[PDB]
RNA sequence: CUGUUGCUUAUAGACGAUGGCAUCAGAAAUCGGUGUUGUAAGCUUUAGAGUUUCUUAAUCAAUACUCUCGGGUAUUGAAUG
RNA sequence: UGUCGGCUCUUCCUAUCCAUUUCAAGCAGAAUUGAAAAAAGGUAUGAUUGUUCACCAUUUAAUAGGGAACGUGAGCUGGGUUUAGACCGUCGUGAGACAGGUUAGUUUUACCCUACCGUUUCGGUAGAUUUUCAAAGUAUUUAGAUAGUAGCACAACUCAGUACGAGAGGAACCGUUGUGUCACGCCACUGGAUUAUUCAAUUAUUUGAUCAAAUAGUGUUGAGAAUCUAACACGUGUUGAAAUAAUGGCUGAAAGCCUCUCAAGCCAGAAUUUCGUCUAGAUGAAUACUUUGUCUUUUUCUUGUUACUUUAGUACAAUUGAAAAU
RNA sequence: GUCAUCUAAUUAGUGACGCGCAUGAAUGGAUCACCGUGAUUCCCACUGUCCCUAUCUGCAAUCUAGUGAAACCACAGUCAA
RNA sequence: UAAUAACCGCAACAGGUCUCCAAGAAGCAAAAUCUUUAGUUAAAUAGAAUAACGCAGGUAAGGGAAGUCGGCAACAUAGCUCUGUAAGUUAGCAAGAAAGAGUAGCUCUGGUGAUUAUCGAAUCAGAACUUUAAAGGUUAGGGG
């Protein structure tokens, strides 16, 4: 017999099956086709999240009923700071996929790259490329090293940086940093082996690689929530006060006559620590140099990003960041892949540039009314404590 | 009738919600039927925000007014609703005015604010509005 | 904006506006204040009120 | 090399697992920032309706004045040192 | 083999209700009617009835028809039916009968295998010797056979009171702006929970009185940070390329003409298919260090692996294997 | 059943009509004030029943040390035709 | 012993089994709640973590039965004092009908007696002042 009612399914089965990553990091799963008629760029970053404000926003945009003081969003704080570039790896189309082809590394490595091939760092003998660095400048290895950089030219048609983070910046524990190959779009391989062999050693900062109000996708993992019901897991409708043996299940789990339960049926399981890919993030502020503070143009008060009492769970944040215009998948302090958009956005709101009047850097706790913590005082004066 | 687009208000008004009757036509209260433009789900009530118009019916008012089944206005109501500019407001109580499907309104009065986003979506209602919130 | 019943200024994009029937509308801070005001308690003798701190000292 | 183990370990978690650090490890207070509540205990304002008791000193007295934007709490899943 | 219906949930069929692409009308417009591709998406709220059914009042782009042991009771309910009490009507002399009506009537067990959802442990993939090389061990960066797949719909402005039509009436293409739902998230702003028995107050009992507490299995009330959360807050899925179904065409024979082809060869054309994007993912690849350099087995040490140790044994560089296309 | 009425909407309720399959007079007929953990309908108030779910506490469930059964069991256990 | 271990139920079984003596607070109350004399801290094992689904107790924005066979379950009223109370009726009732107002703390005033000024009882009424405006910690009728 027929369903009653038709109603639309609960939860994606895009996503199915439900399993927790293992790495924190997220490797993004593609790049942005290539063209080769520009100039050699690279295509992505690495930013930890610190937290979420909300700003003010004059709307630039027309034929729009939106109010003239200005918009309120929400935007997401993530600080970028400069990726030290440690190599550079050349990439071969074969019948099964990319296949590598070497990997030339830099003549000195930072001893956070090091700590990522050892899993008992304060035990180990620490000697990660020692011979690379003791014999990187003997006539063997220089020759060596040439045909390297030779068989990618010839032999090759995709090459990536193998890009790693600065820990000693950031409020982390982490010690270890986090690699990330960033591909190279833009010219022939023959420049672009000569934009990679450039840039090993030189920091990359983030406005290098991306520019103002620019639409860009965000990859990374989502909060965990650890082993849960069905209802939270896919929505399903809770049963009346009356049901026998519990409320937050699904009733019926499948029919007679196929006598095995569907993948289809909503279950219980782990709900958490997924890799999601969000795609058309816009950048409000690219906190680079003279954008690196949370002053406008309206609002002319010299401030930081960070609100009063740090981000919650997080600290203070004193190097570069993005302004997100929304929420990201993750909780604060999870690495996010950053990368140009796959699928640029030709509508007038991607466009639209980008005006900010206010910025909110109150405290995240509680009830806040000031901004800065010396206007606090200026309001309630002199308290009785300090006289 | 209704002149323009509106934004997102978080309809509190139910199904079956008794509201007052802030126009001068006979009628003191009127209950939600449906509401007009609403789209069907499994298993939900109709539901009707500011700006927004429904059927409705009166249980008490005069004889030519009283079991009979109206088009009604909601101009404010208690659910707490945001505007797009960061404003956070909500009025005392749940009211709406008797219109047809043209907009003109019925009668020629209304007692007490208006919300902006039933102003501006019916002109006739604006005029006979005594304030704009 | 100013709380109608702390009279603290009001942050851009926080507290809530209470609208009554007399065509009067009070915008508050937090629902600290809102509940106050809901039960008629005066702001002269809440001592962390802005305005008791105007009347003395 | 890897695993156990330790931080009554976290961005994780039914248990495994997973992520971080392990002597420059870690933890602890204390201090400053940041929050919540609303002015602590002691003595003073004859605050103070009034009744006592001298005799026109006192005593008792809800509540209220100064010290008091006070006192108390604040990672425990907050943030410096 | 637990015997109706309802609730919850998934999936399948097309003999399609809507949205998409088309052809025909006794199709001027608008509204319609008949038919083809197409099952990827959607298909509602209530009064009465146990009802399936039915009949009404709305809303909607539409409120289509069915299957899965007449899907689904170790998933629920027990309203109906269908034991045992009792009442009425008819029938029977009587006990008693009634697809006649009424009222009250215990809904047991998963800790087993498998299926499904998540989650660990161990084992591992054969042709390679330019030492600037090859293989094993550990760790990182990547790769993607396969499997799933996600975005839809409506409204407002302009087109435009225009085309069309005598008038009445009366659209559409591009573009722009929002809304609803589904999916994925998220804690800034607003709201909710609150044993930080946080701060404050307070009823009763006991601390000789004050302070400070305890008891009333969280005494109660007001405010209430953190954390979680919203159907109640807010972000993203406006996204590109090719080839197609129905159909309309191009050239063009058969059949000197004609014809879109029950012919060869092409084009345009869908909510379509495949790339591109997202999630899980096998055999894998690259680099770093430890090694080893003809080869193996049985023991044996370790949490475990590799190198490693002893007694052997075995071979020792030098004619094999490519036109492509039709 | 037909007519009013209750509702936006009434196989429900109330009130009427009656050749009533098959009512009817101590197999008692009609009539209810008071009473009822009796059956039915409609109003006001209130609310997580519901729109639509969120969150808190205790006890378990999870893991571990000691202790430690039972129903059931031809052999067993992946699907399509 | 006379019972949450000596009795009957297969047992150290939350079931059942006849009686005597009986403090303080508060209140109308042998009510709920707390304590004194007496008894006991063990009465089928604990520790760690603080997942889903449960059993027991809760709260909630806007709406308010739209859920459902059915207001099932929960919410709501609740003590005392004064005013006031309908149709119907067996004239007794309905009736605590329905509906409205008051209630706290501190300082006072007056009434209700015995013996010839003192002695004693809680009860009722009244007035200023103050506050977080007062039955509601527990107990405690939903109405038509």
């Amino acid at each position: 017999s027929h369903r009653k009612f038709e109603a639309p399914r609960h939860g994606s089965l895009a996503f199915h099956p439900r399993k927790r990553v293992h790495k924190v990091r997220a490797t993004v799963s593609a790049f942005p086709k290539d063209n080769a008629a520009e100039k050699p760029h690279l295509t992505g970053f690495l930013g930890f999240k610190a937290g979420m404000t909300h700003v003010i926003r004059e709307v630039k945009r027309t034929n729009t009923k939106l109010p003239k003081d200005g918009v309120l969003e929400p935007v997401t704080i993530i600080e970028t700071p400069p990726m030290v570039v440690a190599g550079f790896v050349g990439y071969k189309k074969t019948t099964t996929g990319l296949k590598p082809i070497t990997a030339v590394f830099a003549e000195h490595i930072a001893d956070e790259f090091k700590r990522r091939y050892t899993k008992k760092w304060y035990k180990n003998t620490k000697n990660q490329f020692a011979v690379h660095t003791e014999k990187y400048n003997d006539v063997k290895a220089k020759s060596k090293r040439e045909r390297q950089i030779r068989l990618i030219k010839n032999r090759c048609d995709v090459v990536r940086v193998i890009a790693h983070t600065q820990m000693a910046l950031v409020p982390l524990k982490q010690k270890k940093a986090e690699v990330m190959e960033i591909q190279i779009n833009g010219g022939s391989i023959a420049e672009k082996v000569d934009f990679a062999v450039s840039l090993l050693e030189k920091q990359i900062s983030v406005n290098s690689v991306f520019g103002t109000d620019e639409c860009i996708d965000v990859c990374s993992v989502t909060k965990g929530h650890g082993y849960n019901g069905v209802i939270k897991r896919f929505g399903v409708r809770h049963l009346p006060r009356k049901t026998h043996r519990g409320l937050r299940k699904v009733a019926c789990v499948g029919a007679w006559h196929p006598a095995r339960v569907s993948w289809t049926v909503a279950r219980a399981g782990q709900m958490g620590f997924f890799k999601r890919t969000e795609v058309n993030k816009k950048i409000y502020r690219l906190g680079c140099g003279d954008l690196k503070n949370a002053k406008t143009e309206f609002d002319i008060t010299e401030k930081g990003i960070t609100p009063m009492g740090g981000f919650p769970h997080y600290g203070v944040v004193k190097n570069d960041f993005l302004m997100i215009k929304g929420t990201v998948a993750g909780i604060r302090r999870r690495v996010i892949s950053l990368r140009k958009a796959c699928f640029p956005s030709t509508t007038r709101t991607a466009q639209e540039q980008i005006v900010l009047k206010f910025i909110d850097t109150s405290s995240k706790y509680g009830h806040s009314r000031f901004q800065t913590t010396t206007e606090k005082k200026a309001r309630m004066g002199p308290m009785k404590k300090d006289l | 009738g209704r002149q323009g687009n509106k934004f997102r208000v978080t309809c509190g008004l139910n199904n079956a919600s008794t509201v007052n009757c802030a126009d001068n036509t006979g009628a003191k209260t009127l209950t939600i039927i449906s509401v007009k433009g609403f789209h069907g789900r499994l298993n939900r009530l109709p539901r009707a925000g500011c700006g927004d118009m429904v059927v409705a019916t009166c249980k008490k008012g005069k004889p030519e007014y009283r079991k009979k089944m109206h088009t009604a206005v909601i101009i404010r109501q208690r659910r707490t609703w945001r505007r797009k500019d960061g404003v956070t407001l909500y009025f005392e109580d749940n009211a709406a005015v008797i219109v047809n499907m043209k907009g003109e309104m019925k009668g020629s009065a209304i007692t007490g604010p208006v919300s902006k986003e039933s102003a501006d979506l019916w002109p006739k209602i604006s005029s006979n509005a005594p304030t704009i919130v | 904006q100013v709380c109608a019943f702390s009279g603290f200024k009001i942050p851009v994009a926080k507290g809530r506006k209470y609208v009554r029937l007399d065509l009067k509308s009070f915008t508050f801070i937090n629902k600290k204040s809102l509940m106050q005001f809901l039960r008629k308690t005066n702001p002269r003798k809440v001592f962390w009120t802005a305005i008791y701190r105007q009347l003395n000292k």
